């Protein structure tokens, strides 16, 4: 509706956001189930710890 | 000089007495003071509210609590003090001199 | 002037600096110079008018005294090293003439007095070339005879200009005098850091150059000279208010706005050479730049000043003037910061 | 931090794209959809902060003045609409993109890892704030009071700046997660007490700190109401966020070099208080006020306990909620008879009688009553000077005997006694100025119930 | 988020912003030695070029 | 092509299309001296564009949709207010004066824009180069303050000088009384308010002042009532002028390219006429400057550059 | 006709819209063939 | 109303300097276009 | 090379990225300048002109992204010099031996 479409640019807005911030933990992997703290080994069908 | 006079204030409850001091015009000012009251109260504070009362252990202290216990009842079990002075192991420090 | 020939002037006036910006050789640039000084003065002189005839014959002394100075050096050097290339200085005797024939080209402090009279006494658009072309030739020389330059003469006229152009703005109400001690005062930064980072020297000129130009064409755009005249805008052209504001207080170098970056580039190189005092009292003093940029603004866009009957006519008729690259010049006077890091193209 | 720096920036299309009437309707729904999302923050851990990416990082000290913003920005907007009625549109519009500016600039501030960004942003917050003072303040003073505003700060900004960039020569980072591990001990020097003055002065400004301070009520006497709200409730936060952030890397300096500042806080603390119980204007003791509270705020910050930093953090909250409300509800009355002089109307209880509720409300948590937060926050700061040294519990008592006497003088003259006869305009109040008034009461006692998320870092 | 990828994702940070601290204080230590020696790519001065002398005979025989 | 510098280096040369028809004529008098009779017989039979007076609504009629326009957008400026209170307090008679110097000002520049274009001569009544009797008239009478006339001497000469004066002055000496009695049988009612002494003030600024001034650089005519009325004789005399004097001698191509530039800038040649002089008679407040732009930019087809304007039919907005 | 005289912007200029398109054209064209061209170079110098 | 400068507040920046001193006292403003 | 923006080495580095985040804000700062331009001209600010606005985004585009390269090329040219500077100097720029925190001492200053 033209009425009522500016209504979804702050929700889009923080879809994005959440969206870019996800992407930004990509490449931030240098040490993805290397820390001392929680390294531990793969689970069976598991390709990486967190994402 | 040239200046058009000092306008009189207006009293919005004159034209509209059922004004919520929002806007002038009626159905406007009953739409703001929706939005206002269902994001402010409805949605912020009571979901707010009971988002906050539900966080996941803020900051670990209740596993810090559940943690004391494991060590607290552990060290007693064993006769160890419950905590030392020494909080890292002298055998691993090198004084001077 | 027929069109034809002031675009040939405007030609010469480019080929002069050019010819400085490409020459190895001390007698080209030094022709360089006397080109560029023949050509500028026609468009000084363009509107016939005693005010005109003195600013040109101001300019002409100041101009021909330090380029009779330049050659001095030039040939000192050539008794003391047998040749004639355009690089460091084999006499201080010479590099103390160099350097102050292109003081006194620039306009730096206390050679400054000409800058403010010239840039009043012609037209804006004269003052526009005179205030960011013409600092281009005596910046390129410096930027090559740096290592021979005394520190601490340069560094003297720097904080001496600094000083006085903030002082001297703080009394005017001209447009064009305030652009000129605006002037002064940023030449000063542009000269303290050449000794430690010629770079910085030159990220600082453009940036320089793009803000003055803005602030020229928007002038130019409501041909206003005086405060009170540019205190009408409001009541014509209400966008043109927001874009001096903007560009302003990029002028005073406030965050987060392009004017920020070469006052902030400047005071990390100095900081690494262990040079404290000098970046905190010079920064310090830019505070009275900052204070004649705002009272400006007060005037131009964060109040209504009153205006007249007859302004109601302009309502009318539209801004046909060219305003040429202001969209442009605008936006990067103040959305550049962000882009900070691009200043290594400049290395 | 891009899903609340996005959502913040798409309120400027959102408004200049919005119908011409409906600019106060879609600019405060979805600015409280933002402050709705900004809970997320509360993800906080014991021993790691959360740390999103190379530029941006929450901990317990940011998050809840993160949520404090974010949730000013709605109040203001509500606040504001009424004496901007008659503005036209493109310049209602340039209003609150001023405001949605500056919550972009804060809370950019709050999360910036790396000092110098955290500089720039700090400093960003000048430019639309003095906008807003200057352009849509009232009175001829406000050119003034922008220009004090502007040169007080950078007077002290101008040193922060020379100061950080030399911090990063040395070290080689301005990082704060660096810094936290590659911080060395500050030795004595005459170059380090200027160090540390460089690193310390621009916030002490900002608090204020006494002396410091008369800037302040001539900006809050000349700001319009939304400029007040954000002023006291965020802005001076700036400084107490910063002097907590900078004061990790001037250490042992500090033990020394605080107590001309703690002295200052400390009588000043006392002086603002009395200064007070003698003020004419409204909004001008509301400001003094605010530099009486933030004189424990730098006194906490500089005696560096848990307990204080625990102390300063729950007052800087609690401060802003409650010296906002003050300043709505002061403005609610001069939105009436167009001044702010206190004596002016009385007796205001007996025709608004639940806005007189507001008032007795707010006056309880300035005194600081317990449980409120306010008196958590001022308390943990008195249990921690006492060790510092067990004298400084009579300064301390003898400003919450003062500061309980100016709080409730405020509320006797305004809303008590017999109403000025004359004074024949005080309509009822709108339901826009009740729900403003408990949109800062309600979270502010609420925050009661489960205190810890407001202790910062140190609970 | 869980607290292994905050965690891990802080190591992640930590070692680009602390290679990145290593890498600005060499930076001021080549820039000091080059500067004061003059004997890397930095702060190369131009001297005058070999090429242009002339190398023929000349009208007169010692030179 | 939009005229300028390029336009002019391919041949738009003002000599290239002025003939010797290419004259400006301007009529004076008197009020009620049948001048504009006498002009628009003039440029019917020398084939020239007639101007009629520059009114208070002058520039209405050349923009927009040409219509005038209410009368808060021209200043609340009153012809009909100068008469019936020459005197009042709020300064509508200088007011009125300094805009109709404007609105001449702005005619004379479209009337030189018209000849410099189309090689067209033109005729106008009166100019800026004879509005100032009306303010001496109307100072000698009291109307104005003495600072009112100081201000528009200001304003005056810095306008004036840009432009050339007319090829030709043409007086009608119309006395007094016959004035006085021809105003009395047009039958306007407030017009019928004016005195004798104020059309003599009129007549002793033309004789004392304007025609001896423009003597010696125009070739100025003059006639009575009954000489006036035999427009063919007029027309006769005009096509028998020498052209020896004046600076129209001096012009050349780049000259007129100048003058040319300037003319069909109406912003520029308007620039003078509001410098910051704050006189009481001419001087808005803030407040009410600002409203009433804000009005005049909801009026139709004004809020955006002409050709811009959706709400009066303009296409293709996306493409201009 | 609205207005008592034609504006200078009444109808749009087609050759000045032609020549701005085609210079938008021209220069993606040109980016995006520079950028390909920069990534076969870039990978052939790094046996990629 | 919001307060906006008056004429008498305008004057402040229509001299020829801001600071006025014994010594500019005969300064006047120069013309307006420039030509004397 | 001598007064070449970009010398054939620099091939040898990655292109910048055609979805480059300065590069979108290049595009950005175009986008504005065809903003102001409509404004200061008095014309509907979004919708007038699009070819006009469409060439903004496109020259600023075309010119932040050769800027871009060189920005890079510059920078990766500092890089390469500094390491073979501290590789032709091994002696400037010696390996120290690092010790523990349990090695070293570090003097105690209590907050009391
Ligand atoms: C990375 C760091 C940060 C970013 C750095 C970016 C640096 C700036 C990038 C370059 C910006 C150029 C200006 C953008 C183009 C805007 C003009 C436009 O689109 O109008 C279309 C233009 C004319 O439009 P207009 O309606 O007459 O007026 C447009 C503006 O008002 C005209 O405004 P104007 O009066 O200012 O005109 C100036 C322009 C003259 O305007 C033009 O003639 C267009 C020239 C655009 C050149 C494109 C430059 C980028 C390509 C580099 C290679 O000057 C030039 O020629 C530029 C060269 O049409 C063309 O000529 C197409 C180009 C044909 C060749
Ligand atoms: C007695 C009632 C029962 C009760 O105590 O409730 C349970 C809790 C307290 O009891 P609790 O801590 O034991 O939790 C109970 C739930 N279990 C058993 C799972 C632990 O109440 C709350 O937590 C209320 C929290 C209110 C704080 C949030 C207010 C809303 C914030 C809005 C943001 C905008 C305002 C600005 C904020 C400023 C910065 C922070
Ligand atoms: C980057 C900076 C870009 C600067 C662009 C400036 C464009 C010129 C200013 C735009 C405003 C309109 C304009 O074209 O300027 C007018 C002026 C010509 O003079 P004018 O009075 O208009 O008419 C001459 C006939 N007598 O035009 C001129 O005379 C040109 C003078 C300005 C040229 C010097 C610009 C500074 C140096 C740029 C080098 C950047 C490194
Ligand atoms: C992103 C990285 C870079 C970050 C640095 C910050 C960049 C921002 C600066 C960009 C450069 C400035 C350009 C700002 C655009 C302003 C355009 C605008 O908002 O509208 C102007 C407004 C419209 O006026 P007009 O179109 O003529 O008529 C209105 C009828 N509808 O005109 C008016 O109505 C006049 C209104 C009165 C004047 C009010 C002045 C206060 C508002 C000023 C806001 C701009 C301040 C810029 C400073 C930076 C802000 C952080
Ligand atoms: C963000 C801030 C960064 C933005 C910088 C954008 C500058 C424009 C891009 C140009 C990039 C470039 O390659 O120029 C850099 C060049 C290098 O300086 P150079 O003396 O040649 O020696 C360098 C050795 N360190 O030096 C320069 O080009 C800068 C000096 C500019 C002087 C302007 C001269 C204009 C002459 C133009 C003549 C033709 C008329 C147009
Ligand atoms: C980051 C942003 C940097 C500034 C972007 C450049 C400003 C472009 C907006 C502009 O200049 O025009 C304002 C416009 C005024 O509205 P309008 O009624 O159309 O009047 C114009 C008549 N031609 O307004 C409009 O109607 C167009 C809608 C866009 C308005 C954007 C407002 C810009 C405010 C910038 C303030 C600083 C932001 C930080
Ligand atoms: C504005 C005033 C203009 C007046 C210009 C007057 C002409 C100036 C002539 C300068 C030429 C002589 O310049 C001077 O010559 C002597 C002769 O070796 C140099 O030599 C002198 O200084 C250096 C110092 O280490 C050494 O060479 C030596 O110790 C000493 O004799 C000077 O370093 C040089 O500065
Ligand atoms: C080459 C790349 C260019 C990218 C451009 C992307 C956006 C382009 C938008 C073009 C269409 C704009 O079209 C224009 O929009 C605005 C608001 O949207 C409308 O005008 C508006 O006026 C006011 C707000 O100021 C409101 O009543 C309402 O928002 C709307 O009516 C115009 O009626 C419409 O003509
Ligand atoms: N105050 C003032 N009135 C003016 C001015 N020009 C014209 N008027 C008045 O406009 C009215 C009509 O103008 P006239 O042309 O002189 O009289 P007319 O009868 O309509 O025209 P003719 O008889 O043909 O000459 C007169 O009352 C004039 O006084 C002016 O510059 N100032
Ligand atoms: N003279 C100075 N101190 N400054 C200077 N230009 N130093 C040269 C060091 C340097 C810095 C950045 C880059 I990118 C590159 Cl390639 C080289
Ligand atoms: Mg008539």
């Amino acid at each position: 509706v033209r009425d009522h479409w500016v209504h979804v640019l702050v929700p889009m807005g923080f879809v994005f956001g959440y969206y870019l911030d996800r992407k930004n933990d990509e490449k931030l992997t240098a040490f993805r189930n290397k820390s001392l703290l929680y390294k531990r080994e793969l689970k069976p069908n598991e390709e990486v710890t967190w994402k | 000089w040239q200046e058009d006079p000092e306008p009189e204030d207006e009293n919005l409850y004159e034209k509209n007495p059922d004004s919520h001091g929002y806007d002038k015009d009626p159905a406007v000012d009953i739409w703001n003071m929706r939005v206002v009251f269902f994001f402010g109260f409805s949605i912020v504070l009571v979901l707010g509210s009971t988002f906050v009362a539900y966080l996941p252990d803020y900051r670990m202290q209740e596993w810090a609590r559940r943690e004391a216990e494991r060590l607290v009842k552990y060290r007693e079990a064993h006769g160890l003090p419950i905590m030392e002075s020494n909080c890292f192991d002298p055998s691993k420090i090198q004084l001077p001199e | 002037m027929n069109p034809i020939i002031f675009i040939i002037i405007l030609l010469t006036i480019m080929l002069g600096t050019i010819i400085v910006m490409i020459s190895s050789h001390w007698l080209l640039v030094w022709i360089g110079f006397e080109m560029n000084m023949l050509a500028i003065i026609p468009i000084m002189m363009k509107n016939h008018n005693p005010r005109a005839t003195e600013a040109s014959t101001k300019y002409f002394l100041t101009q021909s005294t330090a380029s009779m100075l330049l050659m001095m050096a030039v040939i000192i050097n050539l008794m003391f090293s047998g040749q004639w290339t355009v690089m460091k200085l084999f006499n201080p005797m010479a590099s103390m003439l160099m350097t102050m024939a292109l003081a006194m080209k620039l306009g730096m402090a206390p050679f400054h007095f000409w800058v403010p009279e010239v840039t009043q006494g012609i037209p804006l658009s004269s003052g526009l070339i005179l205030l960011t072309w013409q600092k281009l030739a005596p910046m390129s020389v410096l930027y090559q005879i740096f290592p021979s330059i005394n520190l601490n003469l340069i560094l003297t006229l720097s904080v001496l200009s600094i000083l006085i152009g903030g002082w001297g703005g703080l009394n005017q109400t001209q447009l064009r005098k305030i652009m000129a001690y605006s002037s002064i005062a940023h030449m000063g930064w542009m000269t303290a850091v050449l000794p430690y980072n010629p770079t910085m020297t030159l990220l600082n000129l453009i940036i320089y150059i793009i803000m003055t130009s803005t602030m020229f064409t928007m002038f130019m755009a409501n041909s206003t000279t005086t405060t009170l005249s540019l205190s009408h805008t409001w009541n014509k052209t209400p966008i043109m208010t927001v874009l001096i504001l903007a560009t302003l207080l990029s002028m005073g170098g406030l965050p987060p706005l392009s004017g920020f970056m070469p006052k902030w580039m400047i005071i990390q190189e100095m900081t690494k050479n262990n040079s404290i005092i000098l970046p905190t009292f010079m920064a310090i003093t830019a505070l009275l730049n900052l204070y004649f940029y705002m009272r400006l603004t007060y005037s131009t866009t964060l109040t209504m000043f009153p205006s007249t009957n007859n302004m109601k006519m302009k309502w009318q008729f539209p801004l046909m003037k060219k305003m040429t690259f202001l969209p442009t010049m605008v936006v990067l006077s103040t959305m550049m910061l962000p882009l900070t890091p691009m200043l290594s193209v400049l290395e | 931090m891009l899903k609340y720096i996005i959502p913040t920036i798409m309120l400027m299309p959102l408004t200049w794209l919005s119908k011409n009437n409906m600019i106060w309707v879609n600019s405060t729904a979805h600015s409280l959809l933002i402050s709705f999302t900004s809970l997320l923050l509360m993800n906080q851990f014991g021993d790691n902060s959360l740390n999103f990416s190379l530029l941006f990082f929450s901990d317990s000290l940011s998050t809840p003045l993160l949520i404090l913003t974010m949730w000013l920005l709605p109040l203001m907007l509500m606040a504001s609409q009424h004496h901007l009625s008659k503005e036209n549109l493109t310049r209602k519009k340039l209003f609150i993109t001023m405001l949605i500016s500056l919550q972009l600039f804060l809370i950019m501030t709050f999360t910036a890892m790396e000092l110098i960004l955290f500089y720039i942003l700090f400093e960003a917050t000048l430019v639309p704030t003095l906008i807003i003072i200057t352009r849509w303040g009232n009175q001829t003073e406000r050119l003034n009071a922008g220009l004090y505003f502007l040169f007080y700060t950078l007077a002290g900004s101008l040193p922060l700046l020379v100061a950080l960039i030399y911090i990063q020569n040395t070290v080689g980072s301005l990082n704060f997660l660096m810094l936290q591990y590659w911080v060395q001990p500050v030795h004595n020097s005459w170059s380090n007490v200027f160090m540390w003055l460089a690193c310390m002065m621009a916030f002490m400004v900002k608090m204020p700190l006494y002396g410091l301070h008369l800037w302040l009520p001539k900006a809050h006497v000349e700001a319009p109401i939304a400029g007040s709200m954000v002023l006291a409730a965020v802005l001076l936060k700036l400084g107490g966020y910063g002097m907590l952030r900078i004061t990790l890397i001037l250490n042992p300096m500090t033990d020394f070099m605080a107590y001309p500042f703690i002295m200052l806080s400390l009588w000043g603390m006392i002086m603002t208080s009395s200064i007070c119980l003698r003020q004419t204007d409204l909004k001008s003791l509301i400001a003094y006020s605010s530099v009486s509270h933030m004189a424990l705020v730098i006194v906490a910050i500089l005696i560096q306990t848990p307990w204080s930093y625990m102390g300063a953090t729950a007052l800087m909250i609690a401060h802003g909620l409650t010296s906002s409300m003050l300043f709505c509800l002061a403005n609610s009355n001069y939105e009436r008879i167009h001044s702010r002089t206190m004596i002016l109307a009385r007796g205001l209880q007996t025709l608004l009688p639940l806005m007189a509720t507001w008032w007795l409300l707010a006056s309880l948590t300035n005194l600081a009553l317990p449980p409120t937060i306010n008196l958590i926050g001022e308390l943990f700061v008195v249990m921690s000077t006492f060790s510092w040294s067990n004298i400084t519990i009579i300064l301390m008592g003898v400003n919450m005997v003062i500061t309980a006497l100016y709080s409730l003088y405020m509320l006797i003259m305004t809303q008590r006694g017999k109403y000025t006869y004359h004074i024949n305009n005080i309509s009822p109040s709108f339901t826009r100025e009740n729900a403003l008034m408990s949109l800062h009461i309600l979270p502010l006692l609420l925050l009661t119930l489960n205190p810890k998320i407001i202790l910062g870092p140190l609970y | 988020d869980g607290p292994e990828k905050n965690y891990e994702r802080t190591m992640a940070i930590l070692q680009i912003e602390a290679e990145k601290a290593e890498l600005r204080l060499k930076e001021l230590e080549v820039r000091r030695l080059m500067r004061a020696r003059g004997d890397g790519p930095w702060f190369h001065y131009p001297t005058i070029d070999k090429e242009l002398i002339d190398h023929s005979p000349k009208a007169t025989p010692d030179n | 092509l939009q005229y300028g510098p390029l336009a002019y280096i391919l041949g738009e040369k003002a000599t290239k299309k002025m003939t010797e028809k290419s004259k400006l004529i301007t009529v004076d008098g008197n009020i009620c001296s049948g001048k504009s009779k006498l002009a628009k017989e003039i440029a019917e039979k020398l084939g020239l564009k007639h101007f009629p007076e520059a009114g208070i609504h002058y520039v209405d009629s050349t923009t927009g949709d040409g219509k005038p326009l209410p009368v808060q957008f021209s200043g609340n400026c009153s012809l009909e207010k100068f008469y019936d209170d020459p005197k009042s307090n709020d300064g509508n008679s200088y007011r009125l004066q300094a805009w109709l110097y404007a609105s001449r000002l702005l005619q004379y520049a479209d009337a030189l824009e018209h000849l410099l274009s189309t090689g067209q001569g033109v005729v106008l009544e009166r100019s800026i180069y004879s509005d100032f009797v009306f303010l001496e008239a109307m100072y000698r009478q009291g109307f104005i303050r003495k600072q009112c006339v100081d201000h528009y001497n200001q304003v005056k000469k810095v306008t004036i000088c840009e432009y050339l004066p007319p090829h030709v002055v043409v007086y009608v000496d119309v006395p007094v009384p016959e004035v006085q009695s021809r105003i009395q049988k047009k039958g306007n009612p407030h017009e019928m308010k004016i005195t004798s002494a104020y059309l003599q003030d009129i007549e002793n600024a033309y004789k004392g002042t304007f025609l001896p001034e423009m003597s010696e650089k125009c070739e100025v005519l003059q006639y009575s009532a009954w000489e006036a009325q035999d427009a063919e004789k007029v027309v006769e005399d005009i096509e028998y002028l020498k052209y020896d004097k004046g600076p129209w001698l001096d012009q050349n191509d780049r000259k007129l390219h100048k003058l040319r530039m300037l003319v069909q800038d109406k912003l520029e040649v308007l620039n003078y006429t509001s410098i910051p002089v704050f006189l009481p008679e001419v001087t808005v407040g803030a407040h009410q400057s600002d409203q009433v732009f804000q009005e005049f930019t909801e009026l139709p087809g004004r809020k955006y550059r002409a050709g811009y304007n959706e709400d009066v039919g303009d296409k293709w907005i996306w493409l201009k | 006709k609205f207005y008592i005289q034609e504006p200078p912007h009444g109808s749009p200029n087609w050759l000045k819209v032609g020549l701005t398109l085609g210079t938008s054209v021209f220069l993606w064209i040109y980016l995006i063939k520079q950028h390909n061209e920069d990534v076969l170079e870039y990978k052939r110098r790094n046996g990629l | 109303r919001q307060w906006q400068p008056d004429v008498e507040w305008a004057e402040q920046y229509g001299g020829a300097v801001m600071y006025p001193t014994k010594e500019t006292a005969h300064w006047k403003p120069p013309p307006w276009n420039d030509v004397d | 090379a001598t007064f070449q923006f970009l010398p054939d080495e620099a091939r040898s580095l990655p292109p910048p990225k055609l979805t480059d985040p300065r590069l979108a804000f290049v595009g950005f700062l175009g986008y504005c300048s065809g903003l102001i331009d409509n404004a200061i001209r008095r014309r509907p600010v979004l919708l007038a002109g699009l070819h006009r606005q469409l060439l903004y985004i496109t020259s600023f585009v075309f010119v932040g992204y050769y800027l871009l390269k060189r920005q890079d090329y510059m920078y990766a040219v500092r890089d390469h010099d500094m390491f073979s500077y501290i590789k032709s100097h091994p002696e400037d720029f010696p390996e120290k031996d690092k010790k523990t925190y349990g090695e070293v001492f570090e003097e105690f200053h209590p907050v009391r």
